[PDB]
């Protein structure tokens, strides 16, 4: 009896949501001409890890920025100068995953470990020094995020996630309800609400300071690999293993436009957005990264690394965007 | 499993009742966005290499 | 951190103990009985790089023993410095012992050398240098140290705008290029002492004549 | 007819040595620590098919050095040189071949870039002090200049060794590179045929050695058995044979980069790409 | 040049921090590293802590044979599922298999498992360490006779020992040995195109051998590799 009130209830829903859309976005993008074509060039080559790199993040004064490596090394570089800062030591040589905080004082790392770790750049001393570590969690850590100084939020492979304190080291709260492991989180510029994409081909909206799902979306057949969201902070773009990505709306709650290509077959690896939200940037696996137009689905230009493109990212002020790859270089374009 | 089947069938409930509103019009404020603040993206509109720190 | 010295042809040795001593460059900064602060040498963290004043080149001899965390003058304040983007460079001085001993190079003088206060009121203070202190990249390279009466001197301001780490936030820094002054808003008992002007744009750091606050 | 072969012979070397060392510059996909012996061997032949050759066939063609003396000695050192570092550099790509089948868990910590370049230095370092100091310092014709002169320089440019300088120069060039590199192929032949045999019970290495053994060993042992014999002989040798000897080295530098880079597949598959 | 003073002294650290990097870059191409596969019945804990002679998710072990560093990372509280995680493991040395071959019941599932484990995309090119552990209580279960393998497996009934068994104890446990070793090497042998291998071996609950095994497996791995690239096998 409980399985057909939930099978008419989301019959309900999924009815609902159908008596919604009127138009297309593509009849209405039709009267915008296109942005043309996009040139960039490799301006600068970072050189000096040994293993793969999997992660990387900006910092916020636009300058700094830090990656991992399966080496176990962390380095921050200075992206002007290419000189090196800073070169941190792990005790785990597995990490899938780095954060720098927006302050710039601290920066956090994670991986096949279960345990996401605490670093401390400003001390007394000349040296950096582990601060915190956050055990809890059972699956692989492969998403983590900066609130302020002493809050962050996990995301883990037993398919939960969690908010943490970082002054005492206890959670405050812990996010159910993925059936697969999840992947990728993105936060929203008002640090009120933030999403995750898992394996289960779905990505949730989250409320973090009362804790419980607010709206479930799908449409992809694979599982997910990246989740960006969008500058305004009412949409937010996803990345699967299907060669394809698309566009959500959190009011329409509905599959707008999607980037798909007939000549890709090979699943994607990050997703990220220009400062105006009009560009896609999008790192696939056939050493590629694809520039998609958001409102046509055209492809404005293309970024040609010898190996996968794993890591994406633009700065604040949107200057340059820098990728990684499997090959150990990082390359900074504009 | 009822109580299982339970918290499905209220997590649904309290995801079915939500305000919505037209495509058209979740679809116009993006193009607003995009249209006001297309002005100041350096990777949209290059800068000229007076501007950026990324020359030579 | 805590670094505290004793000697004294003569050897000056100067012990570290509370940091990563291999990571730090190192400095010796003389002081006259009656006259304003002076530089010596400098040692690199590698031992790479070394520069000696201009004054005394031949009869000096500096080298660094990083085992065993000790600096060393040979007679024939020791003071931190750290450079990378962002650091704040001489910002801890030794306890101190001063080398009194029996052209080209960039010149600064300070404006007056006294001036009476009150508590509670602002104050000003000037300093000129004969050349634009600015370069391309965009620092500026001014540096106040404020030396109280009885203890070595300290850190105020660093690249003539940023403020160190445990000051009060009464101070503050502005420049023009060749023309800076200092301004402290409130005024406090601990405020007392001589204030100097310093730049890092070439190695004869050369400092200001002082300013006392009586 | 002959001469369209000479021609031949210095084009398809300028061709196959140019693929190499551009090809091994920008791609990265190749730009292993093995392959720095690769180009700089391709280097070597490319600068040998430059300058050695033309002078070589003309001199051959017209029979005759119609040209300066004070050239003729730098010609024979810059051959000398140029032919001595092509044999140590097969000897050195042999040499690494030997670590890596039989000493497979070391072969990372042994072979790597801090070595190639010791070895890349010593081979362009000795044949060139060792042929200029011979040349110019005549310590090949001390003792035998009146049949020196009477022999080419009444008519010659040939080079000219004595009875003690000639088997001094065979046995080091070429008996101990070549000894080196037979040996290393012998004992890898042995230990791939006794590899294969296992698998199977729980014959593709021959054909390799074979092609590389039999193309080093046909193209350079006529021209220095004749030379270390003719001393000791009587130098009763015509001096036509000679040309021939020498043509023989050629055709090894022509060959030498196609064998070594073209038949691995690899390197193919850079190429179609 | 046009750097300022203090712009000399950041290439100077610069430059220290390559040469700590180049350092470590030397030290880290002298070392083999292996993954370490097995179910929690098998002794995947006996033999680590012999060779060395909280829910943490990877434990790390060292030995030396050799003058030969060997790294061992063992996977330990995860999930159930290892689709995702599997990638990172694409450029060890070799995988190493633990099976408890005394059960008979939850048998089969390792077969399975070794199966998913062998036809994996991601782990093509990467040979297999097989080891069969637990032999005593093997031994000691079969002569006592209260269980019977045709009763889980019937066609051991109708099967004889191979003619090249070389038992270095009894003239039946062998064949049950050896059954095991077939069944084994049967799904190795369904596919694999010549790219990796199949090392069975008769490890027993305490051994001071390993280690020599691990060496000898490794050498042959990687000259068949050296020779399969320069085209000789
Ligand atoms: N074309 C090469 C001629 C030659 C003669 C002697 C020696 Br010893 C080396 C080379």
């Amino acid at each position: 009896q409980l399985r057909q009130e939930a099978e008419q209830l989301k019959n309900q829903i999924r009815d609902a949501r159908k008596a919604c859309a009127d138009a297309t976005l593509s009849q209405i993008t039709n009267n915008i001409d296109p942005v043309g074509r996009i040139q960039m060039r490799t301006r600068r080559t970072l050189r000096g890890h040994l293993a793969k790199i999997y992660a990387m993040h900006w910092g916020t004064d636009s300058r700094l920025l830090v990656s991992a490596s399966q080496d176990g090394k962390l380095i921050i570089w200075d992206s002007y100068t290419t000189n090196k800062v800073h070169a941190i030591p792990l005790r785990s040589s597995w990490v899938m995953t780095c954060a720098y905080a927006p302050s710039g004082n601290y920066v956090a790392c994670g991986g096949l470990d279960n345990i996401c770790s605490i670093y401390n750049l400003k001390t007394r001393e000349g040296n950096v020094r582990v601060s915190r570590e956050l055990a809890g969690h059972t699956g692989y850590l492969s998403c983590c995020r900066f609130l302020d100084d002493n809050q962050i939020v996990t995301s883990s492979g037993d398919t939960t996630c969690a908010l943490w304190d970082i002054e005492t080291g206890q959670q405050t709260t812990t996010f159910t309800g993925h059936t697969g492991d999840v992947m990728s989180l993105s936060l929203a510029p008002d640090t009120r609400l933030f999403v995750s994409g898992a394996c289960d081909a779905s990505a949730k909206l989250w409320d973090v300071r009362e804790g419980m799902c607010r709206q479930t979306f799908t449409g992809h057949e694979s599982d997910i690999n990246a989740i960006c969201f969008f500058p305004n902070g009412n949409a937010f773009a996803t990345g699967s293993d299907d060669a394809t990505c698309r566009l959500f709306d959190l009011r329409a709650d509905q599959e707008l436009m999607t980037y798909s290509h007939d000549n890709i077959i090979c699943g994607i690896t990050s997703v990220s957005f220009s400062k105006s939200g009009r560009l896609l940037l999008a790192g696939y696996d056939d050493f590629n990264c694809n520039v998609w137009d958001a409102l046509k689905a055209d492809r404005a230009g293309v970024l040609a690394h010898d190996n996968r493109v794993s890591c994406l990212g633009v700065t604040d002020d949107g200057m340059a965007v820098a990728t990684g790859s499997w090959d150990s270089f990082l390359k900074i374009w504009n | 499993s009822i109580a299982q089947a339970r918290k499905l069938v209220e997590q649904l409930k309290m995801e079915a009742n939500i305000d919505r509103i037209k495509v058209s019009k979740a679809a116009a404020d993006l193009m607003a966005y995009c249209e006001a603040h297309a002005k100041e993206d350096p990777l949209l509109t290059p800068v000229p290499a007076s501007e950026n720190p990324f020359r030579e | 951190v805590q670094l505290v010295e004793s000697g004294g042809s003569r050897k000056l040795s100067c012990s570290a103990s509370g940091f990563a001593f291999s990571s730090f460059g190192m400095h010796w900064v003389r002081q006259a009985p009656e006259k304003g602060l002076e530089w010596v040498a400098y040692i690199s963290s590698g031992s790479g790089t070394i520069y000696y004043a201009d004054t005394v080149k031949g009869r000096f001899t500096i080298s660094r023993d990083d085992p065993k965390n000790t600096l060393f003058l040979q007679m024939t304040y020791c003071v931190r410095s750290i450079y990378y983007y962002g650091s704040s460079p001489f910002d801890f001085w030794g306890q101190g012992t001063t080398l009194t001993v029996s052209s080209a190079d960039i010149v600064m003088t300070q404006a007056t050398s006294s001036v009476p206060v009150t508590p509670g009121e602002s104050v000003s203070i000037s300093c000129r240098s004969s050349k634009s202190l600015l370069h391309s990249n965009g620092n500026t390279y001014l540096y106040w140290f404020l030396q109280r009466p009885g203890q070595s001197p300290q850190l105020l301001i660093y690249r003539m705008s940023n403020l160190a780490s445990g000051v009060p936030d009464r101070f503050s820094g502005s420049g023009s290029g060749t023309a800076f002054t200092l301004t402290i808003s409130r005024l406090e008992a601990e405020d007392v002492g001589v204030y100097y002007c310093m730049q890092h744009l070439e190695y004869p750091l050369t400092f200001g004549a002082g300013t006392k606050l009586e | 007819s002959l001469y369209s072969l000479m021609s031949l012979i210095i084009l398809a070397t300028l061709v196959g040595n140019l693929i190499v060392i551009i090809s091994i510059s920008h791609f990265k996909q190749l730009h292993t620590p093995t392959n720095w012996l690769l180009h700089s061997m391709a280097i070597v032949d490319f600068l040998l098919g430059c300058l050695i050759m033309p002078c070589s066939m003309v001199r051959t063609v017209e029979r005759c050095w119609y040209f300066g003396e004070i050239l003729c000695k730098v010609h024979t050192s810059t051959d000398i040189m140029l032919s001595s570092a092509s044999i140590f550099h097969l000897a050195f790509i042999s040499i690494d071949r030997y670590c890596a089948v039989c000493d497979p868990l070391r072969y990372k910590a042994k072979i790597n870039i801090s070595t190639i370049l010791v070895m890349i230095l010593v081979s362009w370092s000795l044949p060139a002090v060792y042929a200029f100091g011979m040349i110019f310092l005549e310590l090949n014709l001390k003792g035998v200049e009146e049949l020196y002169r009477s022999q080419v320089s009444d008519l010659g440019c040939s080079p000219f060794f004595s009875k003690v300088s000639g088997v001094l120069a065979f046995m080091t060039s070429f008996y101990i590179p070549g000894s080196v590199m037979l040996f290393v192929y012998y004992r890898i032949y042995f230990i791939a045929k006794g590899q294969a045999r296992s698998i199977n019970r729980t014959t593709k290495a021959a054909k390799t050695l074979g092609i590389m053994v039999g193309v080093f060993l046909v193209c350079w042992c006529p021209f220095f058995l004749c030379t270390v014999l003719d001393p000791f002989l009587g130098y009763v040798i015509p001096p036509s044979l000679n040309d021939a000897l020498y043509w023989f080295g050629y055709l090894n530098s022509a060959l030498n980069p196609m064998v070594y880079a073209f038949f691995y597949p690899w390197f193919r598959r850079a190429l179609k790409m | 040049c046009t750097l300022s003073a203090e712009d000399k002294a950041a290439v100077e650290r610069s430059k220290m921090i390559e040469k700590q990097l180049q350092k470590d870059k030397q030290v880290y191409r002298a070392t083999h590293r292996l993954l370490l596969l097995g179910a929690d019945n098998s002794g995947k804990s006996t033999i680590v802590k012999q060779m060395r002679i909280k829910t943490s998710g990877i434990f790390e072990t060292k030995f030396q044979v050799d003058k030969v560093n060997f790294h061992m990372f063992d996977v330990g509280a995860q999930r159930d599922e290892r689709r995702k995680w599997i990638q990172c493991f694409n450029d060890v040395t070799a995988i190493i298999f633990v099976v408890d071959s005394s059960d008979y019941n939850r048998l089969q599932e390792a077969l399975n498992d070794f199966k998913s484990i062998w036809n994996n995309r991601w782990l093509r090119t990467i040979s297999v360490i097989l080891f069969l552990n637990k032999q005593d209580l093997l031994a000691e279960k079969v002569l006592a006779g209260k269980s019977k393998i045709e009763d889980y497996f019937p066609e051991f009934a109708r099967y004889t020992t191979p003619e090249d068994a070389t038992p270095e104890e009894d003239p039946r446990v062998t064949r049950a040995k050896y059954f095991i070793r077939d069944e084994f090497l049967r799904i190795s042998t369904a596919s694999g195109d010549g790219r990796h291998y199949c090392y069975p071996h008769f490890t027993c609950s305490v051994d001071t051998e390993n280690a020599r095994r691990i060496f000898n497996d490794c050498r042959d791995i990687i000259q068949r590799m050296h020779l399969r690239q320069y085209e000789l096998l």
